[PDB]
RNA sequence: UAAAUAUAGUUUAAAAACAUCAGAUUGUGAAUCUGACAACAGAGGCUUACGACCCCUUAUUUACC
């Protein structure tokens, strides 16, 4: 193809192009309509290899050091099988969560407003968001709504979870949140909501849009929450925090962590700790 | 052997009761399904053959059970084995501080009538029918098998109502065995764990998969046929009386 | 210590409940006697002093318990301990072939409502009252103590109904303890054996003396004051939860 | 079914072990008697025919058990079932103040060595033999059955040493079941009480007749054949694991 | 009350035994530490005051215990309470298929010698000295408290040796109580869960946090002082005999 | 409207550290092993390249006499 040599010459120009690239990555570069998009995408691949090789050089160093130390070189109550034990313990809590835990909904209706770069990141935060829920004392009953089976988000989640996807203790479905819970008990959280949330109510269902807008798209969730007559709310960031830098749209992992602390009787002092410190110059 | 024996299986139109009826009928015994009119037991009775009949009755009602027992006497002439399998469950916490929800007393009462009171109603009425039987070479007049649950020993969160009823069956197993010992009626209790029954199917499919995987061995939901096999073993063994047998694959249920 | 604690003792007008109230009140705690109007608990509350009050209520009815708990809230402001001592017993064989007598369903229901349903009714309602209490330095909001019986393990002949109700309490002791663990309420069960309660002492000396001699050690009927001592130990010990304590002097019942 | 299965029945020369061998061999299975050289088990093995072999070994010693397992491997090629029935009993009080007699530590150690330590020695050694078995359609590599006693729960005077050894088997049945669950081996325990074995029959005739009448039903000593039937049921049932089954006729021993 | 009583605390140099000594000595009682010579028992006895003495002895050896008990008689003149807290913990899988490792018989034997055999050695020897005491107003000569564990009920993977030894204590607790009931000695057993003993606290704080969260309520490792409180309650309660009490916060150990 | 700023797990400094996901029956350094994901607001340009340089959008914080 004409694109293959297109890259090789860029290698002669030293356009920060990686050494080895799979054909799968080549067609992704094909989709790039602009040279700057190709320039940006290639740099991402280049740093991808740089971290891996630096990772590997520092990795074989670990093996070499450990084996050398070994060459130079009772009564127990429990066997060292802790990692397995915690996984089972979290599973039991997770099973209880889906029978009695408060429903937390992740809305997956934003797939049309996401590029591939942001769609990948959304799954990364979704993995972390669910990870923190599992380790929590009182996990939420996480709901994955509007998750099309053939959609990109569903396919990406399967690859990152592999066989664990079918064993996760969460409800994943194609039906909208309005079809699962009463419309009067649903609060669509969003930074653009004119209403400021003061108290975490345990009888309400909170909807978090699984949307990562690196290219800012204000009001996307508000329009969704206004097309259907659903209440909206926003965190009291300005009320308590001296915001100075950055955007007020927090990450999904931070969002669920903030809600998790609030649901555990924590006050705004503890709950808002998870907001990045670089964004605010103190608390009050 | 169970050849020629007449079994009155409570809640035998589905779940464990139906599995017990299938095995006993296939082994030459005669079964009497005793379930609700809407349980669809009539179709099951026809499928199992002429050795099985359907008795529409409610366990919680003394009159209904008496009619079912009378039907069993007319068709077969005697009652030899009684299996209590009908039961209901509710998943509700005793009290939810966060939601301010308190367990409904009716919900607790409803589970008690069917699981616990219903079991006693069949035990006391069926024991009267077994009294008419003449003692065999071993001096036995009949066998009564109750269906407790592992919740009676360690129950999950929200299983207080179900656990209380099943706890009563375990507690009253030996006293009834002592009560009916002079008349030679054996009372045994089976405490199945996670089985492929409609009671546990109502849970989310992902919950069922995790709970099944937590069984040490075999790592799967209990087959209702396995429960029927244990029921036959209890019937055949004359020295099994006043004991609770846990058929759960060595699984202890965490909260 | 139990100094300043508020305890709601069901069936506190006499028997074990009264003994627990006497010890707790004498130790600085405040007790709320919750018994039937005819139990004469008003006089007992007056005897125990201004720190004890009488709240007439029927445990089997939600309305009566709620009013009684409201009285405790108004008089003392909070509820810290809930001792479930209310209960009655029935003696009747499951089936008497010689006399052709069948255990009527009325008594079995009657004991279940008082011993089993009544205990759960108080547990769920009082747990709401303890929910309002602020967690203490140990994170505990309240303690619930249930009164099972040794018959829940090895009941005697004619105690099938009594064993079933007490067996249920043993069954739901842990599920409720797991249910209320996040709230911070400890649920404990005491399984007393033969105690010198008015009901037991009413029997003729021919049987009462024989039962007293059947206890390995001490070879005498359990003193209700000793039951109160165990209740105080459970209240003071923060690590006692989800367990059934047998206070019977190592005596196992014969048929 | 048990046809084709190879069973290593510890203590199979007489008593419960022999009865298990008789049924399993008669059902098509192969048995390997494992008792002391002077137990006369070779005569019993000859009676049961070619399918049965006698392996003289001492359970308390690792070397002899290994040779016995090797004999089973050579004769039949595999081991599918392990039944532990070897054991001894000592009737000595902990301390008699009237006679000034103190229980000897040698008697206690001897009972533990054979009943408890010997049982674990067979389990750990026989488990390795079953570890080589290819998993069957159900993923099971073998089954282990232990022989606890009712004394583990309701022990009599002078049975402290016997209760301690049998209590360990009941305590350790579930940990081993969890231990061998990944391998695919089921571990079960049977707690027979007052069976017609030579040990019980050795006691005074006046006493044994009295005990035979204390069983609620059947009012007779447990038939060793009945114990064998329960062993077969456990083997056939895939879901019986990590549980203790009381085969005693609903008898709770008294002081 | 415990004022004036002489207590022989086995394994009282650290862990639960030490915590028991502090409370009893602080309440006016006299304690006799019975631990191995290598332990820092001498330092602890001096710190506890003139009411505490250290007797270096090995529980598994009769002679060592006899001298230690004779030391208590010389210093104090009588023995009234005995607490069996000495023990060892060994974790080892019964058989590992992938690793090909089989549980060592020596590991199993040594755990039994200290936890089970050692406990019985003290019980049968102290009863001799408690037999010399004059019965009090209640006819009681002494109190013996044993230290079982939750592993005796549901032991984890690799706890077969520990569970078997603790299971024996739970199994033989009632037989000993029946043996010593005529003498007037009460035998009780405690089964603590996860306690903050030096053995448990030595684990990484990451592991300790997970273990703390495993307890439903309170979600923390058991305080050794809490164990001492139950010991005092058992001593002060004349009607507690032949019963096993789980001081584990309603926790059920998972595999 | 204008001027400085913007790290999509979080910080540091101008690539790392601590975290995240999958697998692990771990003999108590698992304090590890084999993988997954590595985009300094976004888009479009310039240049042999540059995180430089240059326009445009959104967002944040100040000022607007
Ligand atoms: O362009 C600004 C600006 O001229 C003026 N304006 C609004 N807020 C301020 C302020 O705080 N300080 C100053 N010095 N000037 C301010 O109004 C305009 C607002 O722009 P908008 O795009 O929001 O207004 P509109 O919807 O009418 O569209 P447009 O045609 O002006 O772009
Ligand atoms: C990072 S935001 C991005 C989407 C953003 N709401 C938009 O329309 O462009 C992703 C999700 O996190 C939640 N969220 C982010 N910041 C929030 C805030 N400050 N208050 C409440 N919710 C917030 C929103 O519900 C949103 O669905």
């Amino acid at each position: 193809a004409a694109t293959r040599e297109f890259i090789e010459m860029w290698r002669l120009l030293g356009r920060e192009v990686p050494e080895h690239i799979t054909e799968e990555e080549l067609k992704t570069l094909m989709e790039c309509v602009s040279n700057t998009a190709k320039k940006k995408y290639l740099k991402y691949l280049y740093t991808k290899e740089k971290v891996k090789k630096a990772r590997q050089i520092k990795k074989e160093m670990k093996a070499a050091a450990r084996e050398e130390a070994k060459n130079i070189k009772k009564n127990f109550l429990f066997l060292r099988l802790w990692d397995r034990n915690m996984d089972i313990a979290m599973g039991w809590k997770g099973a209880q969560a889906m029978q009695f835990g408060q429903p937390l909904v992740f809305d997956m209706a934003y797939e049309n407003y996401m590029k591939r770069k942001e769609l990948q990141n959304t799954v990364s935060q979704l993995l972390e968001s669910e990870g923190w829920n599992r380790r929590n004392v009182d996990p939420f009953h996480i709901y994955f709504c509007n998750l099309k089976i053939d959609g990109a988000l569903h396919r990406e989640l399967v690859k990152r979870y592999q066989e664990k996807w079918d064993k996760l203790l969460l409800t994943s479905t194609e039906k909208s949140h309005v079809d699962l819970f009463p419309k009067d008990s649903i609060i669509y959280l969003t930074a653009d909501s004119p209403n400021v949330m003061t108290t975490f109510r345990h009888d309400k269902v909170y909807v978090i849009g699984s949307f990562v807008d690196k290219s800012m798209q204000p009001g996307t969730s508000l329009a969704k929450a206004k097309r259907l007559n659903l209440a909206t709310e926003c965190l009291p960031l300005d009320k308590y925090l001296q915001w100075e830098i950055g955007n007020k749209n927090l990450t999904l992992d931070q969002m669920i962590r903030i809600l998790l602390c609030l649901k555990n009787n924590g006050n705004w002092q503890e709950a808002l700790q998870f907001v990045p410190k670089r964004k605010h110059t103190g608390f009050l | 052997s169970v050849k020629g024996l007449v079994a009155v299986i409570t809640g035998g139109a589905s779940g464990l009761g139906l599995a017990t009826a299938e095995r006993l009928v296939g082994q030459g015994a005669s079964a009497v399904l005793l379930d609700l009119p809407n349980s669809g037991g009539e179709a099951q009775a026809k499928k199992l053959g002429n050795n099985c009949v359907f008795a529409p009755a409610d366990v919680t009602s003394e009159k209904d059970v008496q009619t079912a027992l009378a039907l069993a006497k007319g068709k077969f002439g005697r009652v030899d084995v009684a299996v209590n399998c009908a039961g209901i469950a509710v998943a509700s916490k005793t009290y939810n501080l966060k939601k301010g929800q308190t367990h409904t007393l009716e919900d607790f009462q409803r589970v008690l009538d069917v699981n616990l009171m219903g079991t006693f109603n069949v035990i006391r009425l069926v024991a009267g029918e077994m009294g008419q039987n003449e003692p065999d070479q071993g001096g036995q007049r009949g066998v009564i098998i109750n269906t407790a649950s592992v919740a009676a020993f360690e129950g999950q969160v929200g299983q207080a109502a179900y656990s209380a009823s099943k706890g009563g069956i375990v507690g009253m197993t030996l006293p009834i065995a002592r009560d009916l010992a002079p008349i030679g009626i054996r009372v045994m209790t089976i405490a199945p764990g996670l089985f492929g029954t409609p009671l546990l199917t109502s849970l989310p499919e992902k919950v069922c998969n995790f709970l099944a995987s937590q069984v040490p061995f075999p790592s799967r939901l209990g087959d209702p046929a396995e429960y029927a096999h244990l029921v036959q073993a209890i019937i055949e063994n004359p020295f099994l009386n006043g004991e609770v047998i846990r058929l759960d694959g060595a699984i202890r249920m965490q909260p």
